[PDB]
């Protein structure tokens, strides 16, 4: 998310055992880094190996 | 800063936005040089 130009990042890493669709459970995301960039974002793209 | 910024007839390094379509959000920077169009006639990048 972006708040007055501040881009907030939250991350979470937990093991899972899934085949398809989604898992059933609960989780919380911890702060990772704060990026005071200040650029408006209207689109995003994904990068895969 | 008159003793420093002022230079002869003017200083082009300092510029301001005279017109804007709407009100920019706080701490928002937009350096777009698009011509301001107040009517429905396209400006085509030239004053008029």
């Amino acid at each position: 998310k972006n708040i007055d130009g501040y881009f907030k990042i939250y991350s979470k890493h937990t093991p899972i055992n899934l085949v398809r669709d989604l898992p059933q459970g609960f989780s919380a995301l911890e702060p990772l880094v704060d990026l005071p960039i200040g650029i408006n974002i209207t689109r995003f793209q994904t990068l895969l190996a | 800063s008159n003793n420093l910024d002022s230079k002869v007839g003017g200083n082009y390094n300092y510029l301001y936005r005279l017109f804007r379509k709407s009100n920019l959000k706080p701490f928002e920077r937009d350096i777009s040089t698009e011509i301001y169009q107040a009517g429905s006639t396209p400006c085509n990048g030239v004053e008029g």
